[PDB]
């Protein structure tokens, strides 16, 4: 099975981490 | 009225001049080859180059007045000779009365000590010219330059905690990114060593510039991994697997570090070794525990060399890291060696 990450960081810091 | 940084610098250089002291002179003259003239040439060349770049503007760095340039420079020169004397005096060969010509004739050491002194002076004054400005100006390889930092810290005890912290900070900058650039002398040193990268055990318990460098790299990385593995899950001391994976990438994929950042490979090691080991396993929200580390900056995971072009950390993980490291990762398994973690 693939170990690829399906995800993104295109969000912004405020959202991503508050 | 002065800042405690500038006040401290003033008391370090007090009663001292732009020149070698009589003591240091004696040391110079007890050498079969008296370094004093070539040392003076070096300071003069560094001095000209410094002032030229200090004075002329760029888009990033507007130029300043020659009078300040000259003042920063005289302070650094005073600092230079005081520290050089201390270094030479405390040196083993002097204690045993052995000719120090060879030690004193190494140009890269003198250039580095002087640049480090300029860096100290600039930092004390809260200069806008931010490291690595001084070594770019003076054409000094990070991979060579960083070794002078430990020398400076141990040879000048008048340095304030903040000063030492700043010197350690720029050492970490060199260890994490600056020394890994494609034009770094690191790659040359690697080359004459037949591209054999020191393992962690090899540099713990070799000894060339390559060994000392990777020793400091592994130490730095272990400190950052240990902190990371003490914040989020927080981790099993395995994390011997994450470390082992990281070491695998330094040793068997050193090209992955070229023009990259040490934490990018550390965090990818964390992610991939999380996933495979069926523990825990964590999403790239690892950044939360990472962003709290002092060296962490948005550019570290938001701008990562890919091929121009650039992308985020996850993208780098998907397009590059996975293909290179998955053969290793998959052996930790559903269907065995580990690297000793330094403490």
């Amino acid at each position: 099975a693939s170990l690829l990450s399906f995800e993104k960081l295109d969000r912004a810091s405020a959202d991503l981490w508050p | 009225e002065f800042t405690q940084s500038v006040s401290r610098l003033q008391s370090i250089v007090a009663g001292l001049k732009n020149a070698p002291s009589d003591q240091l002179i004696n040391i110079f003259e007890s050498c079969v080859r008296n370094p004093v003239e070539n040392i003076m040439k070096i300071l003069k060349g560094i001095g000209e180059t410094f002032c030229q770049h200090y004075t002329q503007s760029t888009d990033e760095q507007p130029g300043s007045h020659i009078d300040f340039a000259v003042n920063r420079l005289k302070l650094a020169e005073i600092l230079y000779y005081k520290i050089l004397e201390t270094v030479m005096v405390q040196e083993t060969r002097r204690l045993h009365g052995m000719d120090m010509s060879v030690l004193l004739e190494q140009d890269i050491f003198h250039r580095s000590l002087m640049a480090c002194c300029l860096e100290i002076v600039l930092f004390a004054y809260s200069s806008p010219r931010t490291f690595p400005w001084i070594i770019e100006v003076l054409n000094l390889q990070p991979f060579y330059f960083y070794k002078v930092i430990e020398v400076v810290i141990r040879s000048e005890e008048g340095l304030s905690r903040d000063m030492v912290k700043h010197l350690n900070s720029i050492e970490e900058q060199i260890l994490e990114s600056l020394a890994w650039s494609h034009d770094s002398a690191l790659w040359e040193a690697l080359q004459v060593s037949a591209n054999k990268v020191p393992t962690c055990e090899e540099v713990i318990f070799r000894t060339g510039s390559l060994a000392l460098f990777y020793r400091k790299v592994y130490h730095l990385a272990s400190v950052r991994l240990r902190d990371l593995c003490l914040k989020l899950d927080v981790s099993n001391e395995l994390r011997r697997k994450i470390w082992t994976c990281f070491e695998f990438t330094l040793v068997h994929c050193p090209d992955l570090m070229k023009d990259r950042h040490l934490d990018q490979l550390l965090l990818c090691a964390f992610y991939i070794m999380a996933k495979v080991t069926k523990e825990e396993r964590t999403f790239q929200e690892i950044m939360k525990s990472y962003r709290n580390q002092p060296q962490a900056n948005s550019h570290v995971y938001r701008s990562v060399l890919l091929k121009e072009e650039r992308g985020d950390l996850i993208k780098f993980y998907n397009t590059i890291y996975v293909g290179r490291v998955k053969s290793f990762a998959l052996k930790y398994d559903l269907a065995p060696p580990l690297s000793p973690f330094p403490h």
